[PDB]
């Protein structure tokens, strides 16, 4: 096994903690059933002892040849050492709880008979079943699918917990003594399970309560079963407003921009135009804006995304080819990402220039025909055009052309005042940029 | 032809392929499990599903030929749709359920409609249909709880098809918990069968659990496994409408904890009850004239094209009516209605007072000013819808007599709902244009010298 | 005489046309289908209906006389009110409202008041009520659970009357799922075909469902069809508690999830633990004195005229005592009460101390303060509600003897509410004023060649 | 004399226990009215229980006029205005209709009406007192929620129960399918079977199982329905609750998962490549793991700037005083400088600085271990470890400087490092109230550089 267990971008530890928290499963499933239910009995001992034996097997295994081997987090960097890994699983709240789990109690089969009581110190183990529910929570891309299985594995538990609970009181009371206990008639799992079922819903239809301890147990069953059900409709309600809250604030914007354009009688081209653009932008973004995303991150990461989708198409630029990297880092950081839609104009011919625009996915068109229509130069995606025009001053640059955007094209912009807000930083490549300017210009 | 996904033709066949959907979905079941609908109504079913497979074929052809955007525009080369089409694994399910089963009719002898449940496979019609029905309706609410309704009514009709066949596979009348022999009149015409059925499911999917109980371990399996799937469907629907209902009245909670907090800093700081009515009474305008959201965060992720559009069909023809931005250029008067903000002002506000510091120009939208005299109010002038004041007060020409000051008592006679342009925001939308700005200053100077300057 | 609808005159014959329609709906399904309230008590109905249309005919012309919002005025003039009534849609549920459908009692014999189901129309009129009610009021969330309770129990109360026209026309006591047999003296009272019917609907609506089952076909449907508007129903009113008791408390979850990342963040940052029980007290204090909003984005989505106003009302004549702003502009002390800043102050906390750097002028609310000697416990002078300190450190005077430093230990006795005027946003408001900045550091000048230049 | 402040701790203990009584009046004052043999049977019982209830009345009534309130900040502690102002008070009025001698009536009756007593309910403010001075202090708000749903409901079940038995014997045992069965039938006749059976009977109504007999008269059909309306109530109050005690519980799990399908939209949207987008998500699954994933600015905004500031020299101060060039300043200073620092965090393999590199930012290393690499890639020079700093030079803009504010060292980041910044705006930000410390800190600096290199 590997002298070390990344246990982040390892797969064999998350098939591990499958086999883990199927032996710990069969334990919390399989004691109650042992327990009420007589299915442990003498010609059916062998199996229920070598099914117990695999899974402390399982149990010894991730203690002594796996959780030793886990990598960790001390003060920063990874631990890969194998002495500081087992001596931080060894002084860990898990190996408690762990080595008391598999505190050999069957030793005491040999006294008190067998009895599955006994094992019931090895449902202690719930770690490794939540380390797995938090693996696998974070290997699914949709992990609301994983909490509606979860869920529904808790309901079933509980319903599985009610019916051994229940059997338990009809052995208590005495079977077919009352009309409320299980009579003994065809299985008595699935009819224990059926009790358990209309009871844990509160469905009722069920033989009324005769003698005082069944009143209780129906009392706090019905009770215990209102808190059920009312968990299960929280937690589904919890599950569909989680998965639909970015969808439904999307919706919610739209309806205010669409509210406040019918509020000022504004024609239905325009509307038709900001209602094409939200819908692009949930089809292509699934988000508003990208901007109040970003600036919740700290600024690595900030510096590693900007860096990661444009300082190649910036470095290809030969306006900024000499400057300093720190400056061009700072202007990939207060890059702004517009969408036009098809037809729109990103320049035009006659308007003022004060802004750079770095075309990804999308196509703009340069319109410098005769007539003014004749497509020139069609720029696809990473292209960089009108970035001389963040160099002038005052007035300055006006579009020499008609630019544009054939379908639908999401420009990345650097404007000219934050081009010299970045530049009041950086001297130097101020310096190269405007003897660039006084050179080209 | 190329059809374009987003059009309105496409979904006009994304309803005229949802019918036969939902036909073979819920049809398909109850003639597969009731077995006198598949055997009565014979030539009806023949004729409906010719009618739905020919649906079926001229959706392969029209998903053949629909356009998929690639880098923001619409593809129309025809081989490059069916080489998309073919690359998908929607073409699969598609090609699936279009398969001859029926030729299986001949030698089953047509009582036995479920070989057509390979039809079945195109739910994602249905799904896109839904989709973009609640992405076009205007009332998304209500097209979610008619969903949901729908859901719970394919689900309990399902049931009830599966408690039938059930029924029939056990034997009718052998049991206290199956359906009754069908041999008996009552309970043999298929009216009282769909009918009791759909009343079965409708007992015990919901989880009332009203039907007799079960008396065979099958029938005890299947009641456990419907009521926990059952109580699964309808707890998520419930918390599916709670979800709902707590996104449909989330702004009258933002609101009224707003109203909240403004009245519990209100009785806090010991503010007179006079301005605490008029607060109040704001507020209760506010709500009652549907004016809530505001235009600086409703309007803060458009970009600035649409941004600007919707600013000139608003305030381009009244910014063109200011006597110094009369003959500007264009671009800047999509700047200068990119930089108006909005201010809403109470009856009887004053607007400025004569010797306030005169910094803001405002322009009248949807409201009634009067220049009042100093004592009493005395209105000289009553400014109207399309009016404006203030501009010489934001150009800040050189040698006035005025010294940025209002020289105008303007009070509001109702609500209003002012635009203010900043002589800060003017003068950096003037940035890009030194020209217009030195023919602002100059126009300025026009109209300070035929009424009042001192040349410094 | 033109009514507007903001005042409270509209909203007192909104709870006098609110009654009758609400009678129109309960007691005509209830006249409608159990047929005994029709008979027995008719004079008390023809007199009750007569009054319902006579507050129908005074609501139409209410409605045809109340005031609507153009440019921001009421309008006053009856001939534009009069035509903004009839191009609306609802002047055509009025007029359908007000047919004289009781001239078909000239023909069918007083016995069916299911003409009158045109007066169930006026249904806007009682939403309207019920909304200008979860305006007015102070218990919002009490009115919403009064009105979902009245919107079932008008569903339960319909539902009631439903089962009783269809047990009528199936038959009574043909089946055991209709209602009994009414030749029988005991079910054929009318308190108990009315409280068997609404038990019925309880048990109906409610999903409980311990109905005796049914035996036809309409039967099966109809209870098919209440068990699913049962289950609705169970979602609407799940939903709407749920979304209530959210709304009830979501400013002790905000509160609460402040409180556990400020805690979260004195665990992961190693903060020592007086520090922690001093941070966790003034939580408790901020949450049992009821000042747990932030004034700063409490007061932003107000519009400035409202917001100067609310400064003006809280600060300004508190401000007018300060010795150097006691002759400054008006406007200048509108911006300055504008860029007042309020801060709170533990019991022990030190304000300033001997020779840190005045950059703000503290004026004290709601609090105690008292100048401490060189830290020590022993106090020079106690200072109180309404004074202030640290007015000339902010002047920035030339030639100051001081230098902008404190020359003062101010510890807080108790919990202050201190004002704070940085030594910046005086600039900046003194921006527009240069003269009044002027008059101020002559001022200021003057002090201090009075005691210390 | 002797104040009690209402924010102490003697004060919640007073507060629990008055809970105790006030809870118990509710609940065996309307067993007792209506079940009338815990009245008969448990006598002296319920005297001393009483006699013990009413001795903490009149001590509650004289905390309540010796507590404090605050007035300008101060505990009042005179006990004569504390004594007027509870005699101004509303809950005075409660408290004293609590204390009225109705047990004079329980003289003359018999002692088996304890309806008289219900007078003793008037004081629930106490028990409500204790249940939100309870939510605000203990550790597990959603778990005393849910805590004291099911002691509300149990509190409207029980009562229910009460109402039930006191109905059934109004119209009588046994003679109706309904109400409670014939109690000389010793299996009813036992007072467990009776309480226990109401409770059920409730427990079944209020909750809208409806398992119960069906009524048979008109106002046992009225209370029935009457009691599945506040039952279907209940119910909805208890899924409510309980759906919002669980958006409570995972409120913070649901914000970071949306952050983490929010950051995943985004690199597939823009075509992020794969390798930063396991580093970006491997990163933020360590800063929520290790309790970290609060963002410094936004989480230290709602406290006081005082608060703030203390907070800021309980963490910052004593790492930026081990700092050369802020060795000897102005304290001031150093707590407008620790005001001033923002933190960063970095990934394995980030790079801090890399030569060449404008130097506006003084590092201070926390929870971290950085590297001083050479130009070519991963080569270990001087390993920086916790409590160690650089970059002071850079931002402190010494004139004429042969640096000339570059950073001469590619520092890479170990493991996971959370640096604290200071920038140079920030640094000149705090030094312009601070000349004297500025020409110092420039000095100091100028002096460091000559002896190296200048
Ligand atoms: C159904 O009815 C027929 C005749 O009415 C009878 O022969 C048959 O046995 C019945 N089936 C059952 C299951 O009783
Ligand atoms: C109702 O009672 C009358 C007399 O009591 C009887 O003639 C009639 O048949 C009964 N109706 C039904 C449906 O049994
Ligand atoms: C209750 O039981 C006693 C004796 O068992 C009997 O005399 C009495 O009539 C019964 N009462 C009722 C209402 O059944
Ligand atoms: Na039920």
């Amino acid at each position: 096994l590997p002298n070390s267990i990344d246990s982040y971008t390892d797969r064999l530890y998350l098939l591990w903690l499958l086999l883990v928290t199927l032996a710990y499963n069969w334990n919390c499933c399989f004691i109650p059933l042992r327990l009420v239910f007589p299915y442990q009995t003498a010609d059916n001992i062998h199996y229920w002892l070598i099914a117990d034996i695999i899974c402390d097997i399982i149990y010894l295994y991730d203690m002594l040849f796996i959780q030793p081997r886990l990598q960790f987090v001390r003060g920063g960097d990874i631990i890969v050492d194998s002495n500081e890994l087992r001596k931080h699983y060894r002084t860990s709240t898990k190996f408690q709880l762990d080595v008391a789990s598999i505190i050999p109690f069957d030793i005491c089969y040999l006294f008190f008979g067998f009895n599955p009581m006994f094992r019931a110190n090895r449902m202690l183990k719930y770690t490794s079943f939540f380390e797995f529910n938090h693996h696998l929570e974070s290997i699914m891309d949709k992990a609301y699918i994983y909490r509606v299985i979860r869920t529904t594995g808790y309901l079933l538990f509980i319903l599985h917990i009610n019916a051994c609970v229940y059997y338990w009181a009809s052995n208590y009371e005495g079977i077919g003594t009352t009309r409320w206990v299980y009579d003994g008639e065809g299985n008595e799992y699935l009819r224990c399970y059926y009790w358990a079922v209309r009871t844990l819903i509160t469905i009722g239809g069920l033989p009324e309560p005769q003698t005082l301890f069944e009143i209780v147990f129906q009392l706090l069953n019905f009770f215990s079963g209102v808190f059920v059900f009312s968990s299960l409709i929280g937690q589904m309600r919890d599950v569909i407003g989680a998965a639909t809250a970015n969808q439904n604030y999307f919706r919610a914007c739209m309806d205010d921009t669409i509210a406040y354009m019918n509020n000022y009688s504004i024609p239905k081209l325009v509307q038709k135009r900001v209602r094409t653009w939200y819908e692009y932008t949930w089809d292509s973004q699934r988000m508003l804006d990208e901007s109040d995303l970003l600036k919740t991150l700290p600024t690595t990461v900030q510096l590693a995304l900007a860096i990661d989708v444009n300082f190649s198409i910036i470095s290809k630029v030969d306006l900024f080819k000499g400057c300093d990297t720190q400056m061009i880092y700072d202007m990939l950081l207060r890059l702004k990402s517009v969408l036009y839609l098809p037809g729109d104009f990103v320049c035009k011919k006659g308007e003022i220039g004060k802004e750079m625009y770095i075309i990804k996915h999308g196509e703009v068109q340069v319109l410098g025909g005769p007539d003014g229509t004749k497509v020139l130069v069609t720029l696809k995606a990473g292209s960089v055009f009108g970035e001389i025009s963040l160099l002038a001053a005052g007035g300055g640059n006006r579009r020499t052309a008609n630019v544009v955007a054939h379908g639908f094209a999401n420009l990345l912009t650097l404007d000219k005042k934050t081009l010299q807000e970045i530049l009041v930083h950086y001297p130097d490549s101020e310096r190269i940029l405007m003897k660039k300017a006084r050179v080209l210009l | 032809i190329v059809v374009d996904p987003s059009s309105n033709l496409y979904y006009r066949w994304l309803t005229a392929i949802a019918l036969p959907v939902f036909y073979n979905w819920y049809l398909l079941i109850c003639r597969a499990c009731f077995d006198e609908l598949q055997s009565e109504y014979l030539m009806l079913w023949l004729v409906l599903d010719y009618s739905a497979d020919v649906l079926y074929v001229l959706d392969v052809l029209v998903r053949a030929r629909t356009g998929f955007l690639e880098q923001g525009l619409m593809v129309s080369d025809t081989n490059r749709l069916w080489q998309h089409y073919k690359t998908t694994t929607q073409f699969k399910l598609d090609v699936l359920s279009l398969v001859p089963t029926d030729l299986a009719y001949l030698k089953v002898g047509t009582n036995y409609p479920e070989v057509r449940f390979n039809r079945l496979l195109k739910f994602s019609r249905l799904f896109e249909f839904f989709d973009r029905t609640e992405t076009r309706t205007n009332y998304p609410n209500m097209f979610r709880i008619g969903n949901l309704v729908l859901y719970i009514l394919i689900i309990i009709h399902w049931n009830a098809c599966i408690y039938f066949a059930i029924s029939k596979f056990i034997g009718f009348g052998t049991d206290s918990w199956v359906y009754p022999n069908i041999s008996i009149p009552e309970h043999g015409r298929l009216s009282r069968k769909y009918i009791y059925s759909l009343y079965w499911s409708t007992l015990t999917l919901t989880t009332i659990g009203e039907t007799p109980p079960p008396v065979k371990d099958e029938e005890y399996l299947f009641v456990v496994v419907d009521f926990l799937v059952g109580v699964l469907i309808f707890a998520t629907i419930v918390g599916n409408v709670g979800s709902m209902i707590s996104n449909m009245n989330a702004s009258r909670a933002e609101f009224q904890a707003k109203i909240d907090s403004i009245k519990q800093y209100m009785q806090f700081r010991k503010v007179t009850k006079d301005l605490e009515t008029r607060v109040i009474r704001w507020f209760d305008y506010l709500w009652a004239n549907k004016k809530t959201v505001d235009e600086k965060e409703v309007l803060k992720s458009l970009p600035d094209k649409l941004k600007a559009e919707i600013a000139i069909n608003v305030h381009l023809d009244t910014l063109k009516k200011v006597r110094i931005f009369q003959d500007c250029e264009a671009g800047l008067l999509v700047e200068l209605v990119l930089k108006l903000r909005p201010t809403v002002f109470s009856p009887g506000d004053y607007i400025c007072k004569k010797g306030d510091i005169g910094k803001e120009m405002y322009i009248i939208n949807e409201g009634k000013l009067a220049v009042v005299a100093d004592d009493g109010v005395t209105q000289f002038v009553v400014l109207s819808d399309g009016s404006y004041f203030g501009e010489i007060s934001i150009l800040n020409i050189k040698g006035s007599k005025s010294g940025n000051r209002r020289t105008a008592n303007i009070r509001s006679i109702g609500y209003s709902d002012l635009f203010c342009l900043s002589k800060d925001d003017l003068m950096e939308a003037l940035t890009e244009y030194p020209e217009a700005k030195k023919a602002l200053e100059e126009k300025g100077r026009q109209i300070l010298m035929k009424d009042n300057l001192i040349d410094e």
